[PDB]
Formats: C-alpha cells, structure tokens, sequence
RNA sequence: AGAGUGUAGCUUAAAAGCACCCAACUUACACUUAGGAGAUUCAAUUGACGCUCUGA
C-alpha cells in the first residue's frame, strides 16, 4: 500500500528538472529524491 | 507570522527559450489514454478494496465492543476512553535497502 | 403572517451556524471531551516532513481526500517555509578541505476534529499501513507556533 | 454467573521494504517522467551542458561529461543493500529478518489437556487490575525479551465466545518499534507469520475471523 | 441441524436515481469541465447457489 503516493507529479507551472537522486542516511538505506543536478550518491554525515 | 514559500523565485522569468515545442502522434496519445484509463480502473479497485477492508475492521470493532459491553458492565468505562500515551507518537517511513 | 398557520416558513438562519467569526487569529481549540464511556479528543496536528516536495504534497492530498471521504470535519491545512541545509564534503586524501551541497526539505500539516477511540485508531492504522516511501509521520499538539 | 477470564495478544510489525512493482505502474512512472521533462524548463544541468558546449565550440572555432562519468563510477562502485532476504533463507521462519515487505503477526503453540490447537498468545486478566495492563504484562512475560510494544489504543479488536462455565477472548494489538529479541533458540514455537501463511496455518473458525481486521495490504 | 433472506455500497425503482476514481484550476478543500468501471445466481407464483443468526 506504499505505491498510492509514489506516482506523483509537480503541479507547479514553472519549475526545473528534478532528477531521481539517491541519498543514504547514517545506517544504510537509499531513497529516490526528486532534485536537480543528476547526482548519484549523497554522503550526508 | 507564516512565511510564504510557494512564490516562484525571480530567476523564473528571464529565461524561457529552450523547449517550447512538443511533438507527439496519434498512437502516443491513444496509448497514454489507454494507460490513464487502466490506472483509473486500478485506483478505483484499490479504493473499493480499502473501503471494504475499513468496513470489515469497523464491524469487527463494533462487534467486539458490543460483546464486551454485554459481557462486562464495568470494563467498557475503562476500555472506551484512551489513556495519555499517543501524544508524542511518531512513525518513520519504510526503507528501500536494508542496513 | 404571524397568526396564519404558515408562520415561520421563510426562516433560514436557524439551519446554519456560520456566524462569520474571526477565524484568522482566534486560538480557541476544542478540549478533549473525557467522560469514560464516550471519549472524544480535540484537534491534533499531523506532520509529514521529508526531503521531496511533490511526495509531501501528494501525501497531503491523499490524506485530505481520505478524511473528507470518512465524514470528519477538517480545520485548516497550511504549509511552513522550507529550511535550507548544507551537506559538507571532506576531501579524500585531504582532511582539511570541506565542500558543500544543497538539498530541500518540506513539511505539511493537516488537522482533524472528531477522533473517537475506535475511529482514530482505525485512521492511524490505515495511515501507517499505507505510509509511502520517503515521508515520515510525527503527530504533535495544536500549540505548535511558526 | 461464572465467567472464565481470558484474552489475546496479536503482534503488529511494520514493513521495512516496499512491495514489488507492476509493469503498468512502471509505464505510468515513465509517462509521468516524460510529462515532467516536457513541462520542466531552464534547469541547472541543461544550462551547464548547453551553454558550456556552445562556449567550447565558440572558443574552438576561433565540466559535464567528466562529472557525469564520475557520478556513474561512484554509483557503480557503491553497492546498495541486497533486498533479496525472503529467498536466501527459506528455513528460518521464526526470524525477525524473514519477511520485510508486509505485516507479520506472532503466535505461540501451546498444547493443553483438552485442547490441542495453535491459539494466539492469550492474556489472563484479574479483577483487581485493569485490562490493558494485564495484556501488556502477559505480552512482556511471554516474550522474555526487551521490546517496545506501542499500543495503538485502549479499544479492543475482536471477541469470541466458547463454552464447555463461560469464557471470552479479548484481542489487543500493539505496534512494534525495534526488534531486540534475546535468545532466538527457545523451545516456544513463536514464528513470525504474515498473511497468507497465517490463513494457511489456522483451521477452526475461532481463528478464521482474525484475518478480517488485520492489515491485509 | 433449524430460521431470516435474493438488484453493484442504497432504493414502500421497474434495468433508473444516489455513490467511486482518474485528467484540468487550487498551499490545500471544494464547484465546474473532460472520461471510466459497475448489477435482477439458476430451470418454469415455485425448488436449489451466496450472507447472517440460533447450535454442536
């Protein structure tokens, strides 16, 4: 039941690209985040 | 004082000449229409499923409550009310990859 | 007419309760009606903070449609301004050079009036069962200022 | 009017990983991403590529590629957590790391004298105490470990009636935070069971009415 | 084993009226627009395939 709020869309009229970037927390888990600049790994200390 | 954030920045009006055109075809439009119809049907099915599950849970809770009332005319006064425990309740979302 | 049997037929303000009060600055919240055999909590405050904005907006829309279809009154749903955070990045062979990154963080707030024990527990279990990936729930109190 | 005092304790475990994705949802995500691309305009990467290549061509007729190459290299070097956890065991059914996609309910097997079925861990309450207190006490004694069973409310779930002297069963659920189960090699038949396995294990009607209020997902 | 029953979630409706979801506007709710899936369980007022209750 976690896919009802997955297929989303930016309802704003003027916006830039939001590439599905991944981020790992302080344990070891990725998450698809819609953010600019097509990065691949975000090492957040 | 709430600060508004949905206001678009000033860098959203000087540049607007990159991808103004959109080219498609009739096949793409009919495929998108079929996909949207299938997704609407799937969402309706999921909504009906959630509705019947909620109805089943509600009727089960009502049956349990009425049985507890007819079997104990004292435990209902302490079972209906809620003790102060879920005030700082929190539930973090699921994960993709295990640690 | 007052004496005719058709008296009081054009009355309409008795069927409404909206007296057009100043609801923009009024801080009068309903207390938790406690009695024992009939529990009713006041107004809560659901928080959906995450790193993505469209996911939070979609979850807020979903929960608002749900609480609208479940026949429960809704107070007001607003949004707080985002807080920018920098992500420092230290160089590999050099433990003295630090970089910086940019990421977003949004949060939504929804409130529901009537929450009886069974109804509120069913609502919260449905919310936690259909909790999407990314966002997180952290219900607080109605005395959260901005 | 004698009434035998019993109860029940059903465990609720939140899922860790999400359910698998269907092809129609994949096509929907693809078309939504295409619509997002067609609606988006003036991005940082788009400019940093286009105007940079234009400047390169201009100063050659008289960055971005290496950056995305380093990004791809860092993505290929970093290996994410292997989601394959429900297929590499296929034997340790009583483990916490068994199923992480759905909800799991715990039950303990106990063989009595007149009854020989697989009943959910009951909870005997006393008139001198409350009901939720006795329920959580029985849950703590039958678990012999350090767990945080956060109850979702004081209201019950489902009740039954069996006689031979009357009796009654009170179902109670509680959300589990972390899993610090001490000594997983106990002789108690406590197995983490989900939904289909739960419907397949039970047999009588007293347990068939439990799968109607649990989160079926 | 007995009883109550019988048009999708509803009908002192006989294949309709209420309901649901998706796409556009909205911080959000909501109106509106543009669309979709829905039923008389069987053989001629009768008997039996589905649900509930009373039991063991």
């Amino acid at each position: 039941d976690s896919s009802r709020a997955s297929l989303t869309r930016v309802h704003r009229q003027a916006y830039a690209r939001l590439y599905p970037v991944l981020l790992v927390k302080q344990d070891g888990s990725t998450i698809h985040i819609r953010y600019r600049e097509p990065r691949r790994m975000l090492a957040m200390p | 004082i709430p600060i508004e954030d949905f206001i678009t920045p000033l860098k959203f009006l000087d540049k607007a000449r990159e991808r103004p055109q959109v080219e498609l075809t009739f096949e793409e439009t009919e495929r998108r229409a079929l996909l949207l119809k299938k997704w609407s049907l799937y969402k309706q099915q999921e909504r009906k499923m959630e509705r019947d599950t909620i109805r089943a849970m509600l009727e089960a809770q009502q049956e349990a409550l009425e049985e507890l009332q007819l079997e104990s005319p004292k435990l209902h006064a302490e079972a209906i009310k809620r003790d102060p425990n879920l005030f700082p309740f929190e539930k973090e979302g699921p994960h993709y990859t295990p640690p | 007419y007052k004496t005719k049997p058709t008296h009081g037929i054009g009355k309409y303000k008795h069927l409404i309760k909206a007296e057009e009060p100043k609801k923009k600055k009024g801080k009068v919240e309903v207390r938790a009606i406690n009695l024992g055999t009939d529990y009713e909590y006041g107004v809560l405050n659901i928080h959906l903070t995450a790193y993505d904005m469209t996911l939070a907006e979609s979850y807020a829309q979903y929960v608002h449609n749900l609480c609208n279809s479940l026949s429960i009154k809704v107070e007001e749903s607003y949004a707080m301004p985002t807080k920018t955070i920098e992500v420092l990045q230290l160089q590999d062979q050099g433990s003295k050079m630090l970089l910086d990154s940019v990421l977003t963080t949004h949060e939504r707030v929804v409130q529901i009036s009537g929450l009886s024990a069974t109804f509120a527990e069913i609502f919260l279990e449905i919310i936690q069962s259909s909790l999407p990936e990314g966002v997180r729930l952290s219900v607080k109190e109605h005395t959260e200022e901005d | 009017s004698p009434w035998r005092l019993l109860g029940a304790l059903c465990l609720q475990r939140p899922p860790v990983v999400s359910k698998p994705l269907t092809p129609l949802q994949e096509e929907m995500a693809s078309l939504l991403q295409q619509i997002e691309i067609e609606r988006s305009l003036y991005s940082d990467h788009e400019l940093r590529a286009l105007d940079e290549n234009q400047r390169l061509a201009k100063k050659k007729a008289d960055l971005a590629q290496d950056l995305e190459d380093m990004w791809e290299q860092k993505f290929l070097q970093f290996k994410l957590g292997a989601r394959i956890t429900e297929a590499d065991e296929k034997n340790d059914r009583t483990s916490l790391n068994r199923k992480l996609d759905r909800n799991l309910v715990l039950l303990v097997r106990e063989k009595f004298g007149d009854q020989d079925v697989w009943i959910l861990p009951q909870a005997e309450w006393q008139p001198g105490e409350t009901l939720r207190g006795t329920a959580e006490r029985t849950l703590a004694t039958l678990s012999e470990n350090n767990m945080e069973a956060k109850f979702l409310g004081n209201a019950p779930c489902g009740h039954y009636t069996f006689k031979f002297l009357g009796a009654k069963v009170f179902f109670f659920k509680a959300l589990l935070l972390t899993g610090d189960f001490s000594q997983a090699g106990n002789k108690g038949h406590h197995v983490w069971v989900t939904k289909d396995e739960l419907g397949d294990y039970l047999k009588p009607k007293y347990l068939a009415q439990v799968r109607r209020f649990v989160s079926d997902l």
